[PDB]
């Protein structure tokens, strides 16, 4: 069902020892077809085994491959390189520089499979010893518009390699067996149609949108989408829900309208994505916008007056390259209510940088993200000083979206923290993502949050495990809190509590809000009691204030107007 | 080079003398038409001249009840029949018939999208029924319905021998037709040779030069900047690496067959880049104070707005009745047409429709804009103007009176127009004929009325100039370069003097006259009359009594009160 | 390994090197880290 392989981004990261890299690889990369980041094959040694790349069918980045050791690796099933990230700005299929001291590494590279790369480029080096890789042109897989960047080089010297297999056109190769050539699909094609061909026949060439070759004219019979992806066909644009009608002169329900979520199209978007009136699911809307939902889904409009700043957060727009928050760029996160981006808090904000010659975090700026309210992607926080006490800088944090989120499944991380309570004291629901709480020191409060009423989407789970233990917060310094329900508690605070019982005055709770014994008179309102007005006279033991108006006490404080307790 | 094409049917044409001066306006250098090709009684003698450039008709090709030799249409490439004349019919030829069709010449034609064949009644056409109709026809209208006359009433000789097939139009060697269909190899739409190399695109609709899809003879869905496809290039491309929205640079706008830089005047733009006459629901018409109009999405309620004749709530009833004047209440802005039909005015037993009144017309006094025609074709004898129009600006005509004519004037009682704050007529013609009475026919400025190079008045049958010298039929000399309207000196549309309440005046009485009046830049207005007339100055400034240098009886520090 | 223009380029504890088959400055991260300057933590597992 073409199941969702999320990719690394660790490019020459050797993650550990080599055994450790490889376990990682192998655990990342397990029984996963579509590749939405990058296959990024690094530190493979020679007695290691690459079947779990057999099932990869088609990658959406860029594919490097680049300092091995092993002489196969079965990437055989790989049918489409996409290449929407580049390595070096014009490059997606890089090999580079696999050899050993003894100049033996990747022997041969079966990409059987591969047929077309959309964006990026070829980038062959330092190869001493490779087969039946020189013989493959690439004016059939690269496309004419990336072809003036590639470059590439083979040095085969001492390599004892066998001959190609003469049973197939232009002496082009992947392997040695039989049946191991290139299915190629562009020259040996009649030019009477822009896109791709399964034969040398003029009227049997593909769609327009059938990348990577067909079996077959009709769009069903396809093997790769280009650009959109419909229910097992391929389009260009899958249409919206409402068009014309010749009869009505109105409009109409779909036939087979839906909606665009990224390279597929899904009849309704999620509940955090915003739905434009054009029928796409985007996480982010234009420039000139105002994100508020229209009938239940969210919406964007075209905003008026000044439409005054929108913040991009961290991984999208001006900060792309920047890896957290720091004392640079928080500056630009004064005046803001909307993050419409992530929020990394990782250590190199707190011990200063050196290659980019950026400050350390003043810890008392952190009071600037008092201000946003919420959140479209995820939340990193890796780091925090010291001295306080709890996560107090995202007190106002209503909602997180998780549009973005962290490896494709969490969307709310607090990891490797000397904190002693969570502090979220506004954190109501959570759209989509999964959420960690792990490697902290003493940070109880944690089992008692009942994640299962926080997000509405089905099937998220949560990772919460040894943080503190049972029996530490056991003693009179650590307790949840009395009177109010086991449902939720962030610190040992009173006004921390998710659902008080009796009293939900403002953010705190208490015993009780006096109708008899105090001077302030509050009239229960939705369990919770609110002030009522303040020209009102408090009784004797009676019900003073009934609801929200001054036409609601017996004895008036100053002057009666009516059913109205006036100051004049 | 883009005409809308006429919507005559069968209907006799409301004026002879000026049909085929009407489709030569329209039909001059037009190669796509996105209506309907339609060529109703033309007697001979026609130069047709203005045919031998149309390749592109997006509705059916009707020829009849024309008395012409030949219909010089040999550069017909495409008619898509998005419009059908009947249910399955795309070329109709009917009832021609010394007089009557010679031959067809219609050499290259080789793609019908949608419809049928009616040739019927036509007893001097020859090579109507050796024509091989499955060439020219799609694959998916295989089994359409092909009606071909077979009573000819005159043998002629066979078709040319330097061709073979037999397969011919007239008796040219030069025009027999060339098989684009059934002479193509293995699975190819369109060809040009029985080769499978000389094969056309799949995007090719009538044929093809060479392989490639820039090169078509005529393309199947969408045409911009030569290259043909299905999908037209929207304004939005959606981004899927950050599932984001940017405004496409090489986005064009989807204009009826093809794909333009930017659509004309009368072609409301949408949000998905795809313009055309009319907007649908929860869409309001908006000005991008540019000359053009673009309609995007309006507020929540959006409940009420004027409609017209040919819309939602009128569909079937032509004229403007006593039964829909209440839906014209005090509306600026009619969407749709209007027409006053001759039996508006009468009255029909049996059917509770009472005639209209002169005094009912007043409700069409705020009126500013028609989004379609204005046709009038009956008139009472109270006043022989047209005063209840007076405040008209423009019109639109995005749809019109037989797909031609915008204001068209059908003998009546009228005299002079009165259609004073007239200043755009956006589509169509101006069809005037058979009015007995209207003198002031070419005082009109109607190139300063015009949008498009295919628009022209057309007159005749009116009041001659011998009955408009001798009888006085000249209005005052305040019009400027012969501009006039009325007899009257309030009609002037661009008057070289000032205006007193819509009226050209030669003097403001500024240093003269009782009252007194403020200079404006082109009008003449009256500020408060208890300002002092100055005996040899300029008295008033504006409208509030404070600019004055000397008032009537009080000083105060405001302004001057009487009392 | 690498020269003082990329000193604190790695972070976490991983230790710098110069692979001069690429002429590049990569990073060895420590057991549980992930990213091109060990900056993440793999959050799919424990810690
Ligand atoms: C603290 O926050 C800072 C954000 O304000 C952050 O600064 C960023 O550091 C990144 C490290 O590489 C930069 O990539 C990033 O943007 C750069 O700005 C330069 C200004 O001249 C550009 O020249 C630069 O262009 C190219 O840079 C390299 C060159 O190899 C390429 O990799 C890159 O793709 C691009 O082609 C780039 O645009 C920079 N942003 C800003 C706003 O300065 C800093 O790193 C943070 N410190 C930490 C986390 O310790
Ligand atoms: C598709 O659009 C192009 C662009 O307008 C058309 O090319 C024009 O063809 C006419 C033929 O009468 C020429 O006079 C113009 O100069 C051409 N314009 C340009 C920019 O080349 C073309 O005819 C259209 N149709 C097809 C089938 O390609
Ligand atoms: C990979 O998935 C297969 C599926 O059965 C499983 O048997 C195997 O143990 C997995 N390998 C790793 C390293 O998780
Ligand atoms: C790659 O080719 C493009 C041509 O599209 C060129 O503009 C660019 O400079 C080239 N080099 C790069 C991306 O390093």
């Amino acid at each position: 069902e073409k199941k969702v392989c999320q990719g690394t981004s660790n490019k020459l990261t050797q993650l550990g020892t080599f055994e450790d890299h490889f376990l990682s690889l192998q655990r990342m990369f397990n029984n996963c077809e579509v590749v939405l980041g990058n296959l990024e094959i690094t530190y493979v040694q020679r007695n290691y085994d690459l079947s779990f790349l057999k099932t990869i069918q088609e990658v959406a980045g860029y594919v490097l491959i680049a300092l091995n050791t092993v002489e196969r690796i079965p990437l055989e099933n790989l049918q489409i390189i996409r290449g929407n990230m580049y390595y070096e700005n014009s490059y997606a299929l890089a090999v580079l520089s696999n050899y050993d001291a003894n100049k033996t590494g990747l022997k041969e590279l079966p990409m059987r499979n591969l047929q077309e790369i959309l964006h990026g480029a070829v980038r062959f080096s330092n190869n001493p010893a490779l087969c039946n890789v020189e013989s493959i042109q690439w004016r059939d897989i690269v496309s004419s518009d990336f072809l003036s960047n590639m470059s590439m080089d083979f040095q085969n010297h001492l390599g004892s390699c066998q001959k190609c297999d003469p049973s197939c056109p232009n002496g082009s190769c992947w392997g040695a067996g039989e049946e191991n050539c290139q299915k190629l699909t562009k020259i040996i094609c009649a030019q009477q149609c822009s896109g791709r061909c399964r034969g040398k026949s003029p009227s049997d060439c593909c769609h327009n949108q059938c990348a990577a070759g067909c079996t077959g004219p009709r769009e069903s019979d396809c093997l790769v989408c280009r650009k959109f992806r419909d229910e097992a066909t391929c389009k260009d644009t899958c249409p919206p829900l409402m068009l014309y009608n010749p009869t009505t002169y109105q409009m109409d329900v779909n036939p087979e309208g839906k909606y665009s979520f990224g390279a597929t199209c899904v009849k309704k978007c999620p509940r955090n994505y915003v739905v434009t009136d054009h029928g796409s699911c985007v996480r982010a809307c234009g420039a000139d916008s105002y994100e508020m939902e229209e009938d239940g889904v969210r919406k964007c409009k075209k905003c008026e007056g000044p439409c005054r700043k929108v913040c991009n957060g961290i991984g999208i727009g001006e900060f792309k390259d920047s890896l957290s928050i720091n004392a640079t760029n928080i500056k630009h996160f004064k005046n803001c209510t909307s993050i419409s981006g992530d929020l990394h808090i990782l250590p190199v904000a707190f011990r200063g940088d050196s290659f980019t010659h950026t400050p350390p975090l003043d810890p008392q700026e952190l009071d600037i993200l008092k201000t946003v309210k919420e959140i479209t992607g995820f939340l990193l926080i890796q780091a925090w000083p010291e001295n306080r006490t709890d996560l107090h800088a995202f007190e106002n944090l209503e909602i997180i979206r998780g549009r973005t989120k962290q490896h494709g499944q969490f969307s709310l991380a607090v990891v490797s923290l000397n904190i002693t309570s969570l502090g979220l004291r506004s954190l109501k629901e959570i759209s989509d993502g999964d959420v960690i709480i792990s490697g902290n020191k003493n940070l109880c409060y944690a089992n008692t949050i009942n994640w299962k009423k926080l997000f509405g989407t089905s099937g998220q789970k949560t990772k919460i495990i040894s943080n503190r233990g049972e029996n530490s917060c056991k003693a009179t310094g650590q307790v949840c809190h009395a009177l109010c329900s086991p449902e939720g508690c962030w610190g040992p605070e009173p006004r921390d509590c998710v659902s008080c019982r009796n009293v939900s005055r403002g953010r705190e709770c208490v015993d009780k809000c006096n109708l008899l014994e105090g001077e302030p008179r509050e009239f229960v309102e939705n369990s919770e009691c609110i002030q009522c007005h303040p020209e009102c006279l408090p009784q004797a033991m009676n019900i003073t204030c009934t609801g929200r108006g001054p036409d609601n006490c017996i004895q008036c404080a100053h002057y009666i107007d009516g059913p109205h307790c006036v100051k004049t | 080079q883009v005409c809308t094409g006429t919507d005559m049917k069968l209907r006799l044409p409301a004026s002879p003398e000026t049909h085929l001066d009407m489709l030569r306006h329209l039909y001059q250098g037009c190669q796509v038409v996105q209506g309907n090709l339609e060529l109703t009684y033309l007697p001979t003698n026609a130069s047709l001249s203005f045919l031998q450039d149309i390749q592109e008709v997006q509705g059916y090709v009707l020829i009849a009840h024309n008395q012409v030799r030949q219909v010089p249409l040999q550069r017909l490439r495409i008619v898509r029949g998005t419009q059908l004349f009947e249910d399955n019919y795309a070329l109709a030829v009917l009832d021609n018939g010394p007089g009557g069709l010679r031959e067809l010449q219609l050499r290259s034609l080789t793609e019908i999208l949608k419809g049928g064949v009616l040739i019927q009644r036509n007893p001097q056409l020859c090579y109507q029924d050796t024509i091989l109709w499955k060439d020219i026809f799609h694959k998916n209208n295989q089994l359409a319905l092909t009606l071909i006359d077979t009573n000819r009433s005159r043998a002629c000789h066979p078709c040319s021998p330097m061709c073979k097939g037999s397969r011919c139009w007239g008796e040219s060697s030069e025009d027999c037709q060339s098989l684009t269909r059934t002479v193509c190899a293995g699975g190819c739409a369109r060809c040009k040779g029985p080769l499978p190399t000389d094969c056309c695109h799949e995007q090719c609709a009538a044929g093809c030069t060479g392989p490639k899809h820039s090169d078509c003879l005529a393309c199947l869905h969408f045409n911009h900047s030569g290259i043909c496809e299905l999908h037209c290039p929207a304004l939005v491309t959606y981004n899927t690496d950050t599932f984001e929205s940017m405004p496409n640079p090489e986005g064009r706008y989807t204009f009826g067959a093809s794909c333009v830089t930017a659509c004309p005047y009368n072609y409301l733009s949408t949000d998905v880049g795809s313009c055309t006459l009319v907007c649908p629901l929860h869409n309001q018409e908006v000005t991008a104070e540019d000359g053009t109009q673009r309609c995007e999405k309006c507020s929540k309620p959006c409940a009420r707005v004027c409609y017209g004749l040919g819309m939602e709530h009128l569909r079937e009833v032509r004229a403007v009745t006593s039964a829909n004047i209440q839906e014209f209440a005090g509306c600026k802005k009619i969407f749709g047409s209007l027409a006053f039909l001759p039996e508006s005015f009468d009255g029909d037993p049996a059917s509770n429709t009472a005639p209209l009144q002169p005094e009912q017309l007043q409700v069409f006094e705020t009126l500013e804009e028609i989004t379609g025609y204005l046709y009038i074709s009956a008139w009472p004898d109270s006043l022989p103007d047209l005063s209840v129009f007076q405040n008209l600006q423009v019109i639109r005509g995005r749809i019109l009176h037989n797909g031609a004519y915008s204001l068209t004037l059908q003998g009546l009682g009228i005299s002079w127009l009165g259609l004073r704050s007239l200043r755009e007529l956006g589509s169509g013609l101006a069809l005037i004929h058979h009015n007995t009475h209207l003198c002031f026919v070419h005082t009109v400025p109607w190139d300063q009325l015009f949008r498009n190079p295919h628009q022209a008045l057309l007159h005749t049958a009116n009041r001659p100039e011998d009955e408009c010298v001798g009888e006085g039929l000249a209005c005052h000399q305040l019009c400027a370069r012969g501009h006039c309207w009325g007899p009257g000196p309030t009609q002037c549309v661009n008057c070289s003097q000032f205006l007193r309440g819509q009226e050209c005046v030669e003097e403001c009485r500024v240093l003269q006259g009782l009252p007194r009046e403020y200079v404006n830049a082109r009008h003449c207005l009256p500020c408060h009359p208890e300002c002092q007339p100055q005996n040899g100055s300029v008295t008033c400034f504006g409208p509030e009594a404070d600019q004055c240098v000397a008032c009537a009886h009080y000083k105060d520090p405001p302004f001057c009160v009487a009392r | 390994e690498c020269p003082l223009s990329h000193d604190g380029y790695c972070l976490h504890d991983g230790v710098c090197m110069y692979i001069e088959a690429l002429d590049k400055y990569a990073c060895n991260c420590v057991v549980g880290y992930i990213g091109e300057r060990c900056q993440y933590r793999d959050l799919k597992w424990w810690e």
